[PDB]
């Protein structure tokens, strides 16, 4: 219900996954992870907790796909193909194992959170949404501490947008946004009908975002005076990252 | 909103210029009046300076500064418009052939112009909330007064620059809720 | 509102180093153009031997010229920003990034970013009669974005 | 189609400007009237604002949008023309020498101009389907009223820009019958 | 109909990527030229020593300049097309081919194909009084074809 | 005081060698601009391949053009300074530093230091009717400082 500002974690061992998934499927984004039923010398859920606190979100080169990491000092909770697939379809990040011409690798396989209807459904993407809300709220807080209240006519939108926009420049030159994308019929209609004009889906198709602030009048619990408040809508462009490669070596 | 206070300040400055003009060159008394007199009243024999408003040209777009009242949480917007008004400053003083210390209406108008273009009067007028631009001509024209004689009615245009403030109300806001939607 | 008026405009500026959460410019000039932009290039064509046109999409950066009434709060802030960014002798210039948002009265908003000042007069020039000459300022931004309609 | 709707909206805005100008500076009542009165009607002693239409300048070529009625298969063409009308807005308020809270007709005209050029009134007028261009001059001139006194009649031109739509009919088509001839 | 007027003109645009089955622009400017074209070259001559003129038929591509009334539907489509074709930082420009058909009222139709945008203003410039200055857009087309007489 | 007048301006000049504790110029020209300044550069931009805007903060020196009324005390002192600074045959030029302070009436004062004369007329030109033509002088200063508001 908070939606914003948080990714939260659930520690459960194996064979609790079906019931836990049934209870918690959906509900924005939560990290369910398979615990090794043998021991607990790994803090398991610390896998999202660590990477999230190492991105630094100010130098170009953010986003990490949250899947192919190499966590050491951790226990292999899943080591069989059928076990790995049965853990999957019920979310679950199983920090498995494989082999490739020798060696053993490690991996923090899968970074789907739970989501499913419309949510970010990916720790990388949800992580970027978290820090976008963080940076934007901080910028607005500094704007308002600097000068209190914005003239809510057409210049208030100017200060709000002008303070928000360096955050968007950081986002573009951080890897969170995406230059390209091929917004199609469903996404075209959705972008058109949320708030944006007919020709806003073009901008997301070429730049990466569409941000606009309006102002709304609302009444609070005790304030008889009808207060006014800002409303910024910003269209995230998501961004894909490959996790599987398929080859077709011919003629031997 | 400002024209009346400007008219009072112009009257004070013009009377000061007349007191100075009584020192260098001499006149029998003086009077300073607005030309378009709102009631029937005659012209005065004594050497006079007349003034009148001619145009009013705004300069630049209005500048809006927003000020919180802090009480009702209302932004009082202050629209300041820069303004150049134009004043037709003229003089009237009949010339007596018999007298020897002749001082024509041209002298009075020229002394008013030169007084109002001096730097000290500029700085004083600045301390009185406006300032004065250049006067590029003083036209001395002739006419027939009510006694069928010939008189000169010199006049020039003085540009005076100042500001007029407009106070209006606008609604404030101390929050921001967003929708981070994805594609 | 497809209306052609722009009276009601405003120019929000933000400099990362000089004016974080910056100022308002609303006192534009009356004789010169308040907001002007030289024409973008965005492409370049060359004709071959048999008529094959070759189209090159040259990367380019847009430009804005803002004319303001001098010795004014928004104008003083602009001159402060330019003097901070300019480089002279014995002074230190802060290489910052400026962002300009125009909210035209019809509702549409234009925001330009990753820019820097490109000119300025730096001295209040006096015209012939005695009026101050309107001061122009030129910025070259990297990214431009249109938001909001009517 | 936009003479009457604009005239009514301008009357509402002008009356609003008079109510605001009654707050800062004071007048005994006010009226807002159209200068060319279609019936014999006197000028009013109370401080008044007059307004009148002067020109009507189309701006740019007409823009035509084709709209299907979907019933009779007729393309209704909508020819929208952009128009800048020009309103001569004047004021009239006799000046009483005895009173001390003097406020000339120049004040009333100037406050109307400055109110109608402020940003909040621009936004409100935009919400009322038109907009206001710059006013570059306010001309305070003098004349003799019907009591053989002197009065000022300041006036200025305000450009109001709007749209007006024309609906006409055209035939539709849902076919393509080409003739592919060989050289 | 050998008349000299052009009131009633229409500009159908088709972009292969941005506006397939595109739009119509009918809201041309009133002060600047609605449709303008720089003079074609089509040849170039050089005189010999004894007087032999030598003619080269240099291949060339034609140009069009369309002025539109600012912030308007057809123009908004045009600026969308130009933004799709322009190239800057962190944006992807679609390399498309545009085609422009003028159907002037007298009946004749001029169609140009295999073109691209060549300029633009990208910001609604504001004139002195407050009117938005008319926005020109320039294209360079490969093939021109005239169809229809009267 | 945010007005647009400048009547009452004064040019206090100081030359290190020629006019230590120098003169004042108040009789500026009426037709030409009394004080003028060409637009500063203060930066210069280029664009990479993929759109990376690139800024250089080029150092630069500002310029002033003062027009003065012919054959007056201020301009005579100015011509004395320029003739001292100019270099010709058999004469010795004094390489000095000059400083110009403009105190516009509204209160603000702009002071420019480490400069030198850059032009002049040296002969009182005569116009058509017989009026002497207004004499312009140009200086290029190193350091400009703005002091005082209202």
């Amino acid at each position: 219900a908070q939606n914003n500002q948080f990714i939260y974690t659930v520690a459960t061992s194996l064979a609790n996954l079906g019931t836990l998934f049934d209870l918690v499927k959906g509900n924005a984004g939560t990290g369910l992870h398979v615990l090794s039923a043998t021991a607990a010398n790994d803090f398991v859920e610390q896998c999202p907790s660590e990477i999230f606190a190492a991105t630094n979100y100010d130098e170009p080169g953010a986003s990490q796909n949250y899947m192919y990491y190499q966590f050491p000092g951790r226990n292999i909770t899943v080591s069989d193909d059928t076990v790995a697939n049965t853990v999957d379809k019920s979310r679950g990040n199983y920090i498995g194992v494989t082999q490739a011409n020798g060696q053993q690798l490690a991996f923090y396989q899968r970074g789907i959170l739970c989501g499913g209807p419309t949510d970010a459904v990916d720790m990388n993407v949800y992580a970027n949404e978290i820090w976008l809300k963080s940076a934007i709220a901080q910028a607005l807080l500094d704007l308002f501490l600097n000068v209190n209240a914005v003239p809510a006519s057409s210049t208030g939108e100017a200060m709000v947008l002008a303070v928000l926009q360096p955050v968007l420049d950081k986002a573009t030159a951080n890897g969170t946004f995406t230059y390209g994308k091929e917004i199609s019929a469903v996404q075209q209609q959705y972008i058109t009908q949320v708030t944006g004009d007919r020709r806003a889906w073009r901008q997301v198709q070429t730049l990466g975002y569409w941000i606009n602030i309006t102002f709304s009048s609302y009444t609070n619990n005790n304030t008889g005076l009808i207060e006014w408040k800002a409303n910024y809508t910003l269209i995230y462009s998501k961004g894909d990252a490959i996790r599987f490669v398929e080859g077709s070596d011919v003629m031997i | 909103m400002f024209d009346g206070e400007l008219i009072a300040k112009m009257v004070v400055e013009l009377n000061a210029a007349m007191t100075s003009a009584q020192e260098a060159l001499q006149f029998p008394d003086f009077e300073v009046v607005q030309k378009a007199q709102p009631t029937q009243q005659g012209t005065s024999t004594r050497p006079t300076i007349f003034f009148q408003k001619l145009f009013d040209i705004p300069r630049g777009w209005p500048a809006t500064d927003w000020h919180l009242d802090n009480t009702t949480r209302k932004y009082v917007e202050i629209t300041r418009q820069h303004v150049e008004t134009t004043f037709q400053i003229s003089s009237l003083h009949w010339q007596n052939p018999e007298i020897t210390h002749v001082v024509t209406a041209s002298d009075i108008a020229n002394y008013v112009r030169a007084y109002f273009q001096a730097r000290s009067t500029i700085e004083r007028v600045k301390e009185l909330d406006f300032l004065i631009l250049r006067v590029s001509q003083i036209s001395n024209e002739a006419f027939e007064n009510d006694n069928h004689q010939f008189e000169f009615h010199p006049s020039f245009d003085m540009v005076v620059t100042y500001n007029q403030y407009i106070r209006l109300y606008e609604n404030a806001a101390y929050s921001a809720d967003g929708v981070l939607i994805g594609v | 509102m497809i209306n052609i008026s722009a009276f009601g405009s405003i120019c929000q500026f933000t400099a990362s180093r000089t004016f974080p959460n910056g100022f308002t410019v609303t006192e534009f000039a009356d004789d010169a153009d308040p907001i002007d932009s030289p024409p973008f290039t965005a492409a370049d064509t060359g004709v071959g031997l048999n008529g094959d046109m070759v189209v090159w999409n040259r990367a380019n950066i847009l430009e804005v010229v803002v004319n303001v009434i001098p010795n004014t709060e928004g104008e003083r802030n602009l001159a402060v920003l330019l003097d901070a960014n300019r480089t002279g002798k014995d002074k230190s210039g802060a290489r910052d990034v400026v962002g300009l948002v125009v909210a035209m009265p019809d509702g549409s908003k234009i925001t330009c970013t990753n820019g820097t000042p490109i000119d300025g007069v730096l001295i209040n020039a006096v015209a012939s009669v005695g009026r101050l000459k309107t001061k122009p300022y030129r910025f070259r931004f990297e990214k431009v974005i249109k938001a909001g309609t009517s």
